[PDB]
């Protein structure tokens, strides 16, 4: 025997309800983005890293696991050559 | 039914056929390890 | 107050985002928990996804802040924090790879 | 009947047009069962026809999903790939002060 | 050192 | 310290690896000391193979305590020659008494 | 076809030039670090 | 000529040698009779691994086999671990695929061998991480021909084990390395070869307890470093979360009492680091003693938390294979069919020293060495080995786990040597007196594979005085003959034996099969077997068996035949019907089991032996005998 | 398998003596040279053969299956049959290194007896230079292995 759906509904927006309060905290201390100089890799890194979780998203819904598998490689070799080359330039300015 | 006699090799001969082609890796081994220079 | 007073002052700025984080991470790992208290695991498979992500992202992060921590540099000394950070990345992806394998 | 080693399911076939046809459910137990007819009767001749029937299980795609009695664990598991977005975002391009 | 009985 | 723990834990080794576990499931008889077929021993012959056991191993340790740099040169090569010998010597019985179980094994170092 | 004895044969002498290069290599390192 | 390159290049070239006499000390099995399977257990991985190859991967993971266990079905894709199957399918399709045309029956025999290379190289990682790379090479050539490990990993005997020795010492040598390192990166490739160790064998169960072990020695060495926390906590959860992953495991790492060793020192852990970071921050001379009665408090309350719910029932007990390797006399009395077989018995000296020749010896003096110098890793060494000499010296079948660090072991003592020694008349004594010891290793380890573990069970050879040998081929004769002469339908049985050996080669629908999961299918199995004609016929009429097989080895001299373990059917009856079946009614009123005229006429007139003895009688010999 | 002066004549034994309704199945393979069936001019080869071999004395045979697997480059092939065969479309067959299929022809054959063994002969044409495909691809692979361990070690792949 199944419990309530309202019930469900309840905890499904009481779980929505820490993100907004990380967003308050955040706020609270000051956390900006102001180092984005618009550099291709930046760009292409994050890009990728958006797109492996919503290629995530794409495996629950229909993919099975030889695609996603496949998927997941070619798009975690581009954020691998991006991430590599954005880290190197953040590196940069803390050594120097 | 049954077929007959088999046949004679007809491939080859002794001290020129059977280690000329072996001569030939050999002669093309020792100019390979001259283009060192 | 004496410990939240000094932590405020004396932990670094990114030191903080990242522990208002583990907030976020704790807080909807024990809410998830009371709800299945509450109401009983019929879908016990995804309680166990739901949860074991919580805690796996819970602990990843408090790995990234031992590697970042600069008072830490003793021990480690042969990783970077950008290192720290693409590990911290790889580590994730397989984590939830696996949580949406299963649920 | 419905035997495996002892019948599970035992109904009365009942009679539509030529032939005497019953439709039923299979029961929750998986293994090999077979149907037998044993028809025996004071004068009659003695029938008996066993067909043999593998019921297998569920595969792993027939089990149901997307049930909303845990539409909460779903969410979280959404709700941290976001929150990891978003603090990627905030954790490289962060301004100290 | 097999899966039979030990004979 | 670690030397006790060390001790203890190669005597430990050295008595497990003589067999003692089969004398506790079926206990054997003391003798009739050497028992005929290979699937079967006695009592005192695992007791003379853990005595050869920690022979060979004393031996290893103690001719690799007599490079390490010791006490004077005299003790230090009476220690050396001592491991030479007795590995070969406990090894040699051992390999013997194996070589008394199984009629077919073709092969001795040192027989004896 | 190998027979039994050729690749017994085999098997002793490869053994025992393995344990050759393993000595050989002990000293060598041994002798320039 | 720099010498690194040179180094570097003998190194690379006594790696390949390692690899190449491991895969030639295992062909003796090959070069003589034919390239077929052997024993009993690989026929049902080679069968299945035939699936896998003419269905897909899908299909064997939703495979309902029909054809084992009649009336019951064998769910086979949530019931085995897929580790062997996968490898072979997935090696048979990459050699496919490039139009290298090899049936899959050849890649499930050679596969072994092939795997022997990778686990020579992977104990030479994991010894050079403990030692220099002096004792990775020499382990690497210990374990590579030594008879403890060749025994069930000969060409031909295609089951779970080759593969599980190199998984397990990958998976040590990758925890070694992440515990030194503290990378996150190393304990996800740590994380990713445990979950390859789950699917391919049932001791990953060792893997995990070690590992806490382990990690709660470094606590109670005062050895806590950042690094160590890094290092378990992401093991175990991501860990947890793959181990979960295999059908055949499922929630077993919550509900079972193996894996709660895993979980106390993940939350003493836990708890511990914590109060160490109070510590720190807050001063020391205050709330000290408050932080170490903290800690006791919480190791104590984890103990009495799992002892709680292990007693109530939420958390279920150890299993009766697992709890046989404590209890040591619970087999043979409540669960018979754990004591009954062969593997399962201890282990004699003979065998540690017929396995190992002489690294048995130099074993304890590398222990000795690696306690004197303690470091993070040498600790974990300790612990491997203590607990592989214990698990060994109760039975036979586990023998082969305790091979690895023998080795190890053996070659960091063998170094030791070879580091003082080598580089005037002393010195040169102890070379050529090691040297020749290992001579002696090498010649002791061909000769045990060549006279001992090399024997097929399928074809059984007899030797004439001449040195002719013949060959008694009659399992396979009657296997084909039941192949190709009966209905496609047929439903044989037999003893629990061969359960696997007539569904692989005869292809025909078995009762009982090798793997026991239901004990009191056999129970009627055995009662069949052991009454008289009127009780078996019914007990075969109710389950619709149509033949019924039994091996006699009678006319010639072969050992285990049907009489031989008749007792063992008697017993495994008696077990589930003490009312219908009484062990001592076999038996003569003297009190002994014989088939004379002497022996019972309850024995006299039962099933198997009316049924391996039938028309026996008359059948004399040429030479002069009865 | 005793060698005469005249030809080979193996005694077979089966698993199992054979009482009616038994039946068996089993597989006699045998390798043999080719410079006494295989006739070549130039350009054109000839292959000449039996259609069915002798398996025992009086033999009967139900349904028949001859395969012939050319190799490689056989451009043009025609098949000489000394009585009426039933031969079925072209279809390729991928064995070792080979990357374009290998002509096979297949011809079936219903009700065989002791007297229908009789020789057919296959025309076809072949360049020699394509043998040489063979050897090469092998080369290749090498050279890829190779060229690996060049690729590899022109990488960096530090960050600091
Ligand atoms: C995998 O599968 C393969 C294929 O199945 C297996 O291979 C097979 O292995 C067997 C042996 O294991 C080989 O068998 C050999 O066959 C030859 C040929 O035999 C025929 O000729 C014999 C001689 O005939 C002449 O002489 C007689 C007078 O005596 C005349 O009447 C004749 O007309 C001829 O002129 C003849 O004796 C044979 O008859 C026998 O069989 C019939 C069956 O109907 C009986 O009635 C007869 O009484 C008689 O027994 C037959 O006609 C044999 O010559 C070989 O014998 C060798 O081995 C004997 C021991 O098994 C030994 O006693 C013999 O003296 C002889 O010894 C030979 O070898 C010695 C070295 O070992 C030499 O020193 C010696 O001089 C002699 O040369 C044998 O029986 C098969 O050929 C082989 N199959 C193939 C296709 O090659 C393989 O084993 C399998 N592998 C596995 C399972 O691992
Ligand atoms: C109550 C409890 C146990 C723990 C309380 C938890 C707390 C608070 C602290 C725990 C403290 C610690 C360190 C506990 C760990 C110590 C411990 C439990 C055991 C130490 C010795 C070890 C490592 C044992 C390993 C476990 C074990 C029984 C291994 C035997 C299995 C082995 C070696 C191989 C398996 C082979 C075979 C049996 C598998 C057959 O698979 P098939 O292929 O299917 O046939
Ligand atoms: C690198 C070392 C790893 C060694 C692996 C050893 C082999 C272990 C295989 C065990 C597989 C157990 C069963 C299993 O995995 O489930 C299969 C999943 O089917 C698969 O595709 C399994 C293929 C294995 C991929 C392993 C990748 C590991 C990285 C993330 C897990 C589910 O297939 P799916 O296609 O996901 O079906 C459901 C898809 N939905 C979206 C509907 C949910
Ligand atoms: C320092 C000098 C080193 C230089 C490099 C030397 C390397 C070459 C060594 C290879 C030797 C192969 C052994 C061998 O040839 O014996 C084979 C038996 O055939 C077999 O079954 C054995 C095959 C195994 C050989 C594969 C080795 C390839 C290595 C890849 C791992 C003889 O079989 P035969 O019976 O002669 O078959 C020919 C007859 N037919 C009718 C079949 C035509
Ligand atoms: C080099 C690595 C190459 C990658 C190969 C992965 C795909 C190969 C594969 O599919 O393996 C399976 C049979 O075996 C398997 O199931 C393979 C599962 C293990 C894959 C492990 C993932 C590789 C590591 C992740 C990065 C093959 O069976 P199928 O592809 O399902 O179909 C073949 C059978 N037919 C008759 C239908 C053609
Ligand atoms: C099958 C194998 C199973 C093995 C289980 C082992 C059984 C436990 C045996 C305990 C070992 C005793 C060692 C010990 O004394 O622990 C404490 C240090 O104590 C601590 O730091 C706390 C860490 C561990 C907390 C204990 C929780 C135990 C709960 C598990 C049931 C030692 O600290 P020390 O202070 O160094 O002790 C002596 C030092 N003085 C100078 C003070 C003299
Ligand atoms: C399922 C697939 C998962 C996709 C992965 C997504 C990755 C997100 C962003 C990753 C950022 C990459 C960071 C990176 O490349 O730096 C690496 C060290 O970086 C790392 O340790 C993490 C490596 C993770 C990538 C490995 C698999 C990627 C597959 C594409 C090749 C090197 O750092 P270093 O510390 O400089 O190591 C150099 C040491 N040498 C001695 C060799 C010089
Ligand atoms: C760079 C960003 C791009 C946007 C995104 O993040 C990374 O990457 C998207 C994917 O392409 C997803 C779509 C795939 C096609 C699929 C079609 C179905 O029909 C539909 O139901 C769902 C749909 C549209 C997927 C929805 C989620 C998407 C848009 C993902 C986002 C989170
Ligand atoms: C903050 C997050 C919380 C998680 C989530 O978003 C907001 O909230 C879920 C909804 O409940 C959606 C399902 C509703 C039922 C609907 C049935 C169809 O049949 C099926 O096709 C789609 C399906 C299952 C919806 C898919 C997306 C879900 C799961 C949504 C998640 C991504
Ligand atoms: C990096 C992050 C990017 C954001 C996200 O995680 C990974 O990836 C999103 C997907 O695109 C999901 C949507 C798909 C289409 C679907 C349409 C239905 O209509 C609607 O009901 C649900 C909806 C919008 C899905 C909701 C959850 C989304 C936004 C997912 C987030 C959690
Ligand atoms: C629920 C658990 C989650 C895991 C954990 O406990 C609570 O939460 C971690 C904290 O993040 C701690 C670090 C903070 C920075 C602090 C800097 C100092 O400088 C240094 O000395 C210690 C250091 C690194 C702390 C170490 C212990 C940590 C990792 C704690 C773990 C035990
Ligand atoms: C070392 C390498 C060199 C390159 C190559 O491999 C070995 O050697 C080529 C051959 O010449 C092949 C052609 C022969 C004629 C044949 C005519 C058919 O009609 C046509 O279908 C296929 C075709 C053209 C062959 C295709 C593959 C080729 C080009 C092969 C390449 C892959
Ligand atoms: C060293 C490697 C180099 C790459 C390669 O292997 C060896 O060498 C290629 C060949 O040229 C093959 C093609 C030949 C023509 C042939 C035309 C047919 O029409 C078509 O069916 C198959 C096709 C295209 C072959 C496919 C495989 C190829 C591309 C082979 C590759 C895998
Ligand atoms: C065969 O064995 C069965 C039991 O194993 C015998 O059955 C019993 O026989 C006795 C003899 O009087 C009866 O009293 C019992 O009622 C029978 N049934 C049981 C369950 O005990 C059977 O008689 C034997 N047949 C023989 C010896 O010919």
């Amino acid at each position: 025997k199944r419990p309530p759906t309202v019930v469900s509904n309840t905890f499904t927006a009481l779980i929505l309800s820490p993100l907004l309060l990380l967003f308050a905290l955040w706020i609270r201390i000051g956390a900006n983005v102001s180092n984005f100089t618009f550099a291709p890799s930046t760009i292409i890194f994050h890009l990728g890293h958006a797109a492996m979780l919503g290629l995530m998203y794409v495996y629950w819904t229909q993919l099975n696991m030889f695609q996603t598998l496949k998927y997941l490689a070619i798009l975690g070799s581009v954020t691998f050559l991006a991430g590599n080359r954005m880290l190197a330039q953040q590196a940069v300015k803390r050594t120097a | 039914v049954q077929s007959g006699p088999r046949t004679p090799n007809p491939y080859a001969s002794d001290n020129s056929s059977l280690m000329f082609p072996i001569l030939v890796a050999f002669g093309v081994f020792i100019p390979t390890l001259f283009c060192l220079c | 107050s004496r410990f939240l007073e000094e932590y405020l002052s004396s932990t670094p700025q990114r030191l903080k985002l990242l522990d208002a984080y583990l907030l976020y991470i704790l807080l909807t790992g024990a809410l998830q928990f009371g709800y299945c208290l509450l109401v009983g695991t019929f879908p016990f498979n995804s309680f166990l996804s739901g949860f074991i992500s919580c805690v796996g992202s819970f602990i990843l992060a408090v790995c990234l802040r031992i590697q970042i921590n600069p008072q830490n540099k003793a021990d480690f000394q042969g990783i970077s924090p950008e290192r720290a950070f693409a590990d911290f990345l790889f580590a994730s992806t397989i984590l939830h790879l696996v949580v949406m394998n299963f649920v | 009947e419905f035997v495996r080693i002892d019948p599970f399911v035992r109904t009365f076939l009942k009679k539509k047009g030529g032939k005497y046809s019953v439709q039923f459910k299979l029961p929750d137990v998986y293994g090999v069962f077979q149907f037998k007819v044993d028809y025996n009767r004071l004068g009659y001749t003695h029938l008996y026809s066993s067909t043999q029937v593998s019921v297998r299980p569920l595969q792993h795609t027939q089990y149901e999903r997307f049930i909303p009695s845990a539409y909460p664990y779903y969410a979280s598991a959404f709700s941290m790939m976001l929150g990891l977005f978003i603090f990627s975002i905030v954790f490289l391009h962060m301004k100290e002060k | 050192a097999a899966n039979a009985t030990a004979a | 310290n670690k030397t006790g723990w060390a001790f203890a834990a190669l005597c430990f080794v050295l008595a497990m690896t003589s067999g003692q576990m089969w004398n506790h499931i079926r206990g054997p008889p003391y003798a009739h000391y050497i028992h005929g077929s290979s699937q079967a021993q006695f009592v005192a012959e695992t007791h003379i193979v853990l005595l050869f056991n920690g022979g060979v191993t004393l031996g290893m340790v103690l001719l690799c305590e007599a490079a390490t740099s010791d006490m004077d040169i005299g003790k230090r090569k009476i220690m050396c020659v001592a491991g030479i010998g007795l590995v070969v010597l406990f090894f040699s019985w051992m390999l013997s008494i194996f070589r008394s179980k199984y009629h077919g094994y073709p092969y001795s170092f040192l027989m004896s | 076809m190998i027979t039994d004895v050729q690749l017994a044969i085999f098997a002793n002498m490869l053994g025992v030039s393995l344990f050759l290069l393993v000595v050989l290599y002990h000293y060598v390192a041994v002798n320039n670090p | 000529s720099q010498p690194a390159g040179w180094q570097s290049l003998l190194s690379f070239t006594i790696l390949f040698l390692a690899w190449l006499a491991g895969f030639s000390s295992r062909l003796f099995a090959v070069i003589r009779f034919e390239s077929i399977i052997h024993e009993f257990d690989p026929w049902f991985n080679y069968r299945s691994t035939h699936h896998l190859a003419s269905h897909g991967f899908y299909e064997f993971l939703n495979w309902f086999d029909e054809r084992a266990w009649y009336p019951l079905g064998r769910i086979v894709g949530g019931t085995v671990y897929p580790g062997l199957m996968i490898t072979a399918g997935l090696i048979h399709w990459i050699l496919n695929t490039l139009n290298i045309t090899v049936h899959i029956r050849d890649v499930c025999v050679f596969l072994a061998p092939t795997f022997s290379g990778l686990t020579s190289i992977s104990t030479f990682l994991l010894t050079r991480e403990l030692w220099n790379q002096g004792a990775g090479l020499l382990a690497a050539c210990f374990i590579a021909i030594v008879p403890g490990y060749i025994s069930r990993s000969v060409a031909g005997s295609f089951d779970n084990e080759g593969i599980a020795i190199f998984a397990l010492q990958f998976t040590y040598y990758l925890w070694v390395k992440s515990v030194k390192t503290g990378s996150v990166f190393w304990t996800m490739c740590c994380c990713l070869s445990y979950f390859y160790m789950v699917s391919a064998w049932g001791g990953y169960v060792f893997i995990i307890n070690l590992i806490p072990l382990h990690v709660f020695v470094l606590l109670l060495m005062q050895r806590y470093s950042k690094r160590v926390y890094i290092a378990y906590s992401t093991f175990y959860i991501v860990g947890l979360i793959l181990s979960m992953q295999i059908p055949f495991v499922g929630f077993q790492p919550i509900r079972t009492s193996e894996h709660m060793a895993a979980a106390g020192v993940f939350a003493l852990l836990q708890a511990y680091a914590f109060l160490q970071y109070l510590r720190d921050r807050l001063t020391k001379q205050e709330f000290q003693t408050l932080f170490f009665l903290g800690v006791s408090l919480a190791a104590g309350a984890v103990f009495l938390s799992v002892i709680y719910l292990t007693y109530t029932g939420y958390i279920a007990p150890w299993s009766g294979r697992f709890y046989s390797l404590w209890d040591t006399g619970y087999a043979k009395i409540h669960i018979p069919i754990i004591a009954s077989v062969s593997e399962h018995q201890p282990t004699t000296w003979v065998s540690f020293f017929f396995d190992l020749h002489i690294l048995v010896c130099t074993f304890p003096a590398g222990l000795w060495f690696c306690i004197k110098n303690i470091n993070d890793e040498r600790v974990f060494v300790a612990l491997y080995a203590i607990s592989a000499v214990y698990f060994a010296g109760v039975m036979v079948r586990l023998m082969l786990t305790l091979t690895p660090v023998v080795c190890m072991l053996s070659a960091i003592a063998f170094s030791n040597v070879f580091e003082h020694y080598l580089g005037p008349n002393i010195k040169s004594i102890v070379t050529m007196l090691m040297l020749m010891l290992l001579m002696m290793f090498a010649v002791h380890c061909t000769w045990v594979t060549s006279n001992a573990y090399s024997s097929p069970s399928v074809v059984l050879a007899s030797y004439n005085h001449d040195g002719t040998r013949n060959i008694l081929d009659d399992f396979r004769e009657a296997y084909f003959w039941l192949r190709q002469n009966t209905d496609e339908h047929a439903r044989v049985m037999s003893w629990w034996d061969y359960g696997y050996q007539i569904a692989g080669m005869a292809n025909r629908t078995t009762l009982v099969d090798n793997n026991t999961w239901n004990n009191s299918h056999i129970a009627l199995v055995g009662k069949a077997m052991s009454s008289n004609e009127t009780a078996a016929y019914k007990i075969m009429r109710t389950l619709d068996v149509d033949y019924v097989l039994v091996i006699f080895g009678g006319v010639i001299g072969y050992s285990g035949d049907d009489i031989n373990k008749f007792l063992w059917m008697v017993r495994i009856a008696e077990g589930e019907h003490p009312k219908d079946i009484r062990e001592s009614d076999y038996f003569t009123p003297q009190g002994e089991f014989r088939v004379d005229k002497a022996g019972s006429p309850t024995l006299l007139n039962c099933l198997m032996y009316k049924m391996s003895y039938y028309r026996f009688g008359e059948m004399q010999l040429d030479f002069r005998t009865p | 398998l005793l060698i005469l002066d005249d030809s080979v004549e193996m005694e077979i034994r089966p698993r199992f003596p054979l009482f009616g309704g038994w039946k068996t199945h089993y597989i006699v393979g045998y390798n043999l040279p080719s410079y006494e069936y295989l006739y070549n001019l130039g350009d054109q080869y000839a292959l000449k053969m039996r259609f069915v071999d002798h398996v025992f004395d009086e033999q009967v045979i139900d349904s028949l299956t001859v395969k012939i697997i050319l190799p490689e480059g056989a451009k043009n092939i025609e098949i000489d049959s000394p009585y009426e065969i039933s031969r079925a479309p072209d279809e390729l067959h991928y064995t070792y290194l080979d990357t374009f299929g290998r002509p096979v022809i297949v011809a079936y054959k219903k009700n065989l007896v002791e007297q229908h063994i009789q020789d057919i002969v296959v025309h076809y044409t072949f360049n020699k230079v394509l043998m040489l495909q063979e050897p090469l691809l092998v080369v290749a692979a090498f050279y890829i292995l190779f060229f690996t361990v060049i690729i590899y070690v022109r990488l960096d792949f530090s960050i600091t």
